[PDB]
RNA sequence: AAACUGGGAGACUUGAGUGCAGAAGAGGAGAGUGGAAUUCCAUGUGUAGCGGUGAAAUGCGUAGAUAUAUGGAGGAACACCAGUGGCGAAGGCGGCUCUCUGGUCUGUAACUGACGCUGAGGCUCGAAAGCGUGGGGAGCAAACAGGAUUAGAUACCCUGGUAGUCCACGCCGUAAACGAUGAGUGCUAAGUGUUGGAGGGUUUCCGCCCUUCAGUGCUGCAGCAAACGCAUUAAGCACUCCGCC
RNA sequence: CCAUGUCCAGGUUGAAGGUGCGGUAAAACGCACUGGAGGACCGAACCCACGUACGUUGAAAAGUGCGGGGAUGAGGUGUGG
RNA sequence: CUCGUUAAGGAACUCGGCAAAAUGACCCCGUAACUUCGGGAGAAGGGGUGCUGACUUCGGUCAGCCGCAGUGAAUAGGCCCAAGCGACUGUUUAUCAAAAACACAGGUCUCUGCAAAAUCGUAAGAUGAAGUAUAGGGGCUGACGCCUGCCCGGUGCUGGA
């Protein structure tokens, strides 16, 4: 949902190298701002269960690229649980 | 919104109340208060003219403006308020001359709202206009009979009506209850309808809280004796040993029309719908 | 002992995702709006029938019906387009405009580097009928009333008619919820339609020929089946995991 | 019924809300601490009058003794109406 | 008449356990069916309690002593299992009836467009109300849960011409 400005202004701040649009950090970085804003609109159109399946489906897909992320780096993955604010 | 109380007592168990939650203050402002009696249903004459009334708790009288006749100057909305003497809640208005003034709150009224009182006002909510100048299908409050007097038919909780159409020197008008009606081109209303409006779903809950109103019980016809009322007598219980229960004055109670067969107002309806 | 399965340190790009460039659509939620028709109302003209059936009757009508002309009020469904067409995980989705939003397909080759598949228990959604609270109510219509038919008719047929069918919010959790065909992946003749793309040629090719992806139908071979039949959209040849007899 | 005053020893319980922790994608939710609702509870003054014995030319033209009910309320009651 | 005690039995008394007797404070342990999830609940049923010394982390615990008996006097719930009526707190025949009667929160029908209907009054004037249909009057029913069938011939009420 969010703009292709916002998309590429949040992945050259999670990026490692140049040219980084992979690499995990990435993925979840940008899918936490999809969820956020979809959160959002369902607060406010709380009978659209259409697009409530796509958020739980992007919530999946998070969570899944979590568990690779920490099962080979732990570093890595603290470092960034730390700095994208979630792991309640 | 609606509060429900638990059932901690057997007193409370069906229960509810008003949040509160529109009301901005509790305190009112001075020079605008009165005192009041309390005649609990009695005459100049010291009689009981009528029954059921009596007793509650003291009020104080605050003072509306039913006119609306301050134009071209813009006032300014300071609180939301509690009256006692109502159903609707109240505004406390600053004008720029510096005129104070409560106000009827209407349905989505906001603290800080400049409201105008002439022909060349708006059409906004809170706004008050003579008639002529009110489009067709726009719903309405607190509307005048005769001119310069204030404001007398739309002013309960949650109530309105609406304009239907002109002509020579009247204005066609639904009212709240259903009935169409004509009013004078020259009176006045203020644009909205009636605000605190779940006021209706309010469960009492208890006898002594309609006591705390101010209300006395009330005693069925049946069970008192024939020179109370023509129900009282009979051995055991009765049933209606009539035709068509009737009133202590007699009088018939279901269905039967109390209104004035020569009223000088007759003219001006059109299509009686409810009474 | 060191091939395989498991563990440890690495490395790779085909599976899986991301970026960049494009395409189609009754996918969903909210808010307004349009015309055709049915009903009722108002007014003009207008004389004895109208309505209904296999035949009749009940019903409405000389307090002027039906018809016919003009004006209003309200509700619900969206003719032609319309198609073995499209979209959705299923239930389902068709007038029009705007706001908010989910998924799919195609090319490319920036990137990550096996991040994958399936999924007991658990959650979410789920036609119609039904239940609760408060609105709305034109047409249709369980229950019910009246007329017929029959040996009888608590039916089928005719005249009426209440809940319900509609909106907001809660509950219910079931259907021949069906392709009576669980999901993922690879491999195995051909011919012919249509929906959405991409390449090459001739080139007004933008209308034609060829190739190639993803949907959707028809015919048909090996193989399978107890027969019916199925057949690159398998019910064929094989591996993984669940449900069930 | 109206206006204006005043009275209710002492003890118990633990509603809404709030603060911190956990459970979540955000939540329903869970547990402690806080908080002090109510024709709430127990019980004197105070207001009542359920049982019984006595009294019945009474101590009294309606009571006494021993037990009973309500006691922050639809409460008691002083003064002027 | 008002009080205190009583062998053995223990409601055999009487219209009826009437009247008496029994329970009674504080601390600890425990506590069922049913339910509107608050309750029921002080459910039921059991144990401790004086004095001296030592330690007392603190609140108590150990050792010892005395009597028939330690809340040694006075003051202070008996409880359980079932069925009818009324939801509940409240009110009532001053002086033979306190209740299943009245009221009640909730339901429903109906009247009333404001100089409202209704009521006091010959009228003036008033209450209703310094209210305005989510408001005010009248009749019935009486928390809450599930429900509330058939009849418009008669009589009232409303509309008609």
């Amino acid at each position: 949902a969010i703009s292709q400005e916002r998309k590429n202004e949040i992945i050259k701040e999670y990026a490692r190298h140049e040219g980084d649009t992979g690499s995990p950090e990435v993925q979840i970085a940008v899918l936490t701002e999809d969820i956020n804003q979809l959160n959002e609109h369902a607060r406010t159109h709380k009978k659209d269960h259409h697009s409530y399946r796509g958020l739980m489906k992007k919530i999946g897909h998070r969570r899944n690229l979590l568990a690779y992320l920490r099962k080979t780096d732990i570093q890595r993955y603290r470092e960034l649980i730390q700095r994208l604010g979630l792991r309640r | 919104a609606i509060k429900k109380y638990k059932p901690t007592t057997n007193g409370r168990r069906n229960m509810t109340s008003s949040d509160f939650a529109e009301i901005t203050t509790s305190t009112p402002e001075k020079s605008l208060l009165q005192p009041l009696k309390n005649n609990a249903g009695r005459n100049n004459n010291g009689r009981i003219t009528v029954r059921h009334q009596g007793g509650g708790h003291k009020r104080q009288y605050r003072v509306i403006d039913f006119k609306r006749n301050k134009d071209n100057v813009a006032a300014v909305v300071k609180t939301i308020e509690y009256d006692p003497n109502r159903s609707a809640n109240i505004a406390l208005v600053h004008y720029e001359d510096g005129v104070k003034a409560y106000i009827l709150a209407p349905k989505g009224l906001e603290v800080g709202m400049r409201l105008v009182s002439g022909p060349e006002a708006d059409i906004k909510v809170g706004n008050a206009l003579p008639l002529e100048n009110i489009p067709v299908g726009t719903v309405i409050h607190n509307i005048e009979m005769k001119p310069g007097k204030g404001g007398q038919l739309i002013r309960s909780a949650g109530t309105s009506a609406q304009v239907l159409g002109k002509e020579g020197k009247y204005v066609l008008i639904r009212l709240n209850s259903g009935e169409v009606r004509m009013i004078l081109a020259t009176c006045r209303a203020t644009i909205g309808s009636v605000g605190n409006e779940q006021h209706e779903l309010i469960n009492i809950g208890k006898a002594g809280r309609s006591r705390w109103m101010r209300k006395r019980p009330t005693v069925r016809g049946s069970v008192m004796n024939p020179n109370d009322h023509p129900h009282g007598g009979g051995e055991g219980k009765t049933p209606i040993g009539r035709k068509a229960p009737v009133s202590p004055w007699g009088q018939p109670a279901i269905g039967y029309k109390t209104r004035n067969k020569k009223a000088k107002s007759d003219k001006l309806i059109v299509r009686r719908r409810t009474k």
